[PDB]
RNA sequence: AUUUUAAAAUUAUUUGAAUUUUUCUUCUUAUAAUUUAAGUUGUUUCUAUACAGUACUUUCUUAACCCACUCGUCUUGAAAC
RNA sequence: AUUUCACUCAUAUUAAAUAAAAUAACUCCAAGUGGGCCAUUUUUGGUAAGCAGAACUGGCGAUGAGGGAUGCUCCUAACGC
């Protein structure tokens, strides 16, 4: 079903399936486009692992911003320079091969910046 | 460089009221023909004498069937005539040959004469306008006046009311309005149809083929 | 309106008469045919 | 197995009944020009210069006169597509055609017309009439005249 | 193995799927071949006006050119 | 009134002619009524009888009036006596037919009812003719004559009919199809 | 941020006239706003007076009505005995 | 027969009608394909066959959705969420 949250409006959830991802390790979750012969899929059965399209995509008005209305930006050393201006636009993530000591430092001076973090509390 | 908007004002009023006597003298016509029909069958009654009008010589048709299994030669003249849906609809003039054409495809349609509130509501209510450049058409709802003058008002029918009588009278404008207005996409029935495998004019059930006066009824469901 | 109830009574009385007529006219022919 | 020339022609090159011998003596009186239309009929009692098979009853346009032989131009089909192809026949099986006598006969009555027309200044709708609706009027009839129909029985 | 000797289905809707094609229909055929002694004057004809109009017009050509 | 109640058969007359020829100049005018449902299957039935009797059909001819006749009076009692003519699967008949009702329409839709259940002549292998009302003394049918006697009256024995109002799925206990 | 403007209608003035002959009668001269114009705006609560919970969002497991024949393959024809 | 001049033959609806008629026309490069089948109607051989073989058209294959309990071809109808 449909989930609708403040403006983001998202078609789907239940990010898809391999088909015979179930009875088969082999398989992994990860999605593909079956090409077979009578691969059922294809066919396109009544109820039977629905396969993805274009038409599930979300509206590019508000397709890439995350549920904090704010795209979020990746950060590594100091790199911060380019978004004191778009404070209220872009969020920031800390990247995971960052130590104690610069993810500290980064931490401060986002705080500062009035800019919101994702994962705050990382390694700490 | 400021006077371009005042004149323009004026050309707006001018056509307004033109338009304005334009419709006062078509519902002149209009209460004048019923008139006319009325006595001259009255007189009829009256003398030893029978009076038979005219076919209606415009024709609203529907397609019925879908678009798989057809014959060849259906379905090139429901491409020449413009029928591409399964509830699109459109006006045709008529003529032997118009009629002919129409012979060899009466299985799949429904066409009939159109009577005036029929019209008048099909016009204001599902009207759609062709309004871009030509093979671009882009289709638009009506809402305005302003592009069926920019277009069609070159042949002095400016309007909406003009179009009204250009199509219930057969007058001096088809290929134009007709090629203007967009095919009318029309919702299924209220209640729904009788036999869509079936002649209307069989004593069984059934309605594909030739109503006549009644196809205003079942329009007033498929609007 | 009269007038016109006058003239629809004999139009339609003359259709009655001309069908009575024919119901006539058929019922004497089968009665020559049938010997 | 077999695709022979006049093969399948056992009644269609048959002369008519009652029109055997040779051909008129003044089918050959007749008057071509380049650019003419005519149609291509396969008569049986010349043998010489004769049509094909297929193109008997089609028609054309005059490209190619020689002291006896006509070049016809004709387009036939073939699967996919149509193309232009030249049949030369003879004076005998030749036959002026009426495909334009109808535009001919036209053409005359819109010069002798719409001269006088254009020398008053009227406009008249000069495309061909096509009728389709007729008009409403009143007619009369006594009714001495009106029979009555009635559905039949049996026997 | 017995194999299908002939068959025309499906042809006629292959052929006017791309539609029925018409030969373009250009003005001029060639007379390469077409009853010579007649054409063989014809070109004579045409030297001789395009010489007459070719002269004239040189002349006129000189003649305004001083 | 009921439109369940109700049938949908109008009486209709139609007037048509042939297109006046130059081979023939005056064509004799004919004049037929019809029962049908409404006045496009009159004109197709009447145009249909024109093409199995008379040479003549749509193109070459059309028509002159059309008309719906109703009756003089919708609440009287009359006997009607009508002459068919249908197919069997195997043959063709024709038989002469009574019925008493209020009007015409009536007495079409009864006998086309009657025809259905007894023959399974199906609608469109039917043809009705002359049909006409008849005297008391004349009817040639007795479970029409016993009807017109001096003083009728009978009981009734017809099981309740209840409106979907009432039909209820339990009751309190066994009802009685005696009544009075 | 240079058509959410124009007029379109409504009210309240004024202008001349009209006609179906007047409290939704109509046509504008000039004025100021309303919106039926020119895609849903307002009001009151609750969340809630808290920093993780039974509420709230989400993952997973269970059940529930409906549907769903092992895939890949050559084949006109595959779930195939 | 040709060339150049005269003159002018509806063209403002367009030498009949109607046309999502320029989604055209052409040229070049190239894959797959080259065992078919079913259906209404016509029809050849055989007694007949869910047979062998053709014909105009539509489907199946290449395709699911609702119905015929169920079905590769039947009926409605062809699929973005």
């Amino acid at each position: 079903a449909v989930k609708k949250v403040g403006k983001i409006i998202k078609k789907r959830t239940k990010k898809f399936t391999r088909f015979q991802s179930n009875r088969f390790m082999r398989v992994k979750p990860a999605w593909r486009k079956p090409r077979g012969i009578d691969c059922r899929v294809r066919r396109r059965y009544k109820g039977t692992n629905l396969m993805p399209s274009i038409g599930y995509g979300s509206n590019k008005k508000t397709k890439f911003l995350l549920p904090n209305n704010k795209y979020k930006y990746v950060v590594k050393n100091k790199e911060m320079e380019p978004l004191i201006m778009n404070h209220t636009k872009y969020c920031v993530q800390i990247a995971h091969n960052v130590s104690s000591k610069k993810r500290k430092q980064i931490i401060e001076r986002a705080k500062q910046m009035n800019v919101s973090v994702i994962n705050a509390k990382a390694r700490l | 460089a400021a006077k371009k908007i005042k004149t323009l004002k004026l050309i707006n009023k001018k056509k307004r009221n033109d338009l304005r006597q334009r419709t006062l003298r078509y519902e002149e016509e209009y209460e004048s023909e019923r008139k006319k029909i009325i006595e001259l069958k009255r007189e009829a009654r009256k003398n030893n004498c029978f009076y038979r009008e005219a076919e209606k010589k415009v024709v609203f048709v529907i397609r019925l069937k879908g678009v798989n299994k057809l014959p060849p030669k259906v379905r090139s003249v429901f491409r020449l005539l413009r029928l591409l849906q399964v509830h699109n609809g459109v006006f045709v003039k008529v003529n032997k040959a118009t009629k002919e054409m129409l012979k060899i495809v009466e299985p799949y349609v429904t066409y009939g004469y159109p009577t005036l509130s029929t019209v008048r509501k099909l016009l204001y209510k599902r009207g759609y306008v062709r309004v871009g450049k030509v093979r671009r058409y882009a289709r638009k709802k009506i809402q305005d006046n302003a592009d069926i003058s920019k277009h069609l008002g070159k042949y002095n029918v400016h309007g909406i009311e003009d179009m009204v009588y250009q199509l219930y009278t057969c007058g001096p404008v088809f290929k134009k309005v007709n090629n203007f207005l967009w095919a009318f996409k029309l919702k299924p029935p209220r209640k729904g149809f009788k036999a869509k495998r079936h002649a209307f004019n069989e004593p069984r059930p059934g309605d594909w083929g030739n109503r006549e006066a009644h196809i205003n009824e079942l329009i007033n469901r498929m609007i | 309106k009269q007038i016109q109830k006058k003239e629809l009574q004999k139009i339609n009385h003359d259709y009655y008469k001309g069908v009575a007529k024919a119901v006539k006219k058929k019922k004497k022919r089968e009665e020559k045919k049938a010997k | 197995k077999s695709r022979g020339k006049r093969s399948g022609t056992r009644y269609k090159f048959s002369k008519k009944f009652r029109k055997h011998g040779e051909c008129t003596a003044n089918k050959y009186l007749e008057k071509l020009n380049y650019g003419d239309y005519v149609d291509i009929v396969c008569d049986s009692t010349q043998q010489k210069g004769m049509p094909f098979n297929y193109y008997h009853g089609k028609t054309g346009k005059i490209f190619h006169i020689t002291k006896r032989g006509v070049g016809v131009l004709v387009n036939k089909r073939v699967k996919h597509r149509i193309e232009q192809k030249k049949v030369c026949v003879r004076i005998e099986h030749v036959r002026k055609s009426r495909c334009n006598e109808d535009f001919l006969l036209r053409k005359i009555k819109n010069a002798e017309l719409i001269k006088e027309a254009k020398l008053k200044n009227e406009h008249i709708n000069i495309k061909r009439k096509t009728e389709g609706p007729k008009p409403a009027a009143m007619i009369k009839v006594p009714p001495s005249k009106i029979i009555t129909i009635e559905p039949l029985p049996f026997y | 193995a017995k194999s299908k000797n002939h068959t025309n289905h499906n042809q006629n809707r292959k052929a006017h799927k791309n539609g029925i094609k018409k030969p373009k229909k250009h003005k001029f055929m060639s007379r390469k071949g077409l009853d010579p002694n007649f054409f063989r004057n014809q070109k004579y004809c045409l030297k001789g006006i395009q010489k007459k109009k070719k002269e004239l017009k040189l002349k006129a050509k000189q003649e305004k050119n001083n | 009134i009921d439109n369940s109640l109700n049938t949908n058969i109008h009486q209709y007359h139609i007037v048509g002619r042939a297109i006046p020829t130059a081979k023939d100049k005056n064509p004799n005018v004919y004049r037929m009524c019809i029962f049908a449902k409404n006045d496009t299957n009159a004109k197709s039935r009447f145009w249909y009888f024109m093409k199995k009797i008379n040479k003549l059909k749509k193109s070459n001819g059309e028509l002159l009036a059309c008309e719906q006749i109703k009756e003089r009076f919708p609440l009287r009692v009359k006997n009607y006596g009508v002459l068919l003519r249908y197919d069997s699967r195997t043959g063709t008949h024709n038989m002469y037919k009574e019925f008493r009702d209020t009007t015409k329409e009536g007495a079409i839709a009864q006998l086309y009812s009657e025809m259905a259940g007894r023959h399974r002549a199906r609608a469109s292998s039917i043809n009705i003719i002359r049909i006409s009302e008849i005297s008391s003394s004349l009817v040639r049918r007795p479970h029409i004559k016993q009807l017109l006697k001096r003083r009728l009256r009978f009981p009734a024995l017809h099981l309740p009919t209840l409106q979907k109002e009432y039909r209820k799925k339990f009751a309190s206990k066994r009802p009685s199809t005696y009544r009075m």
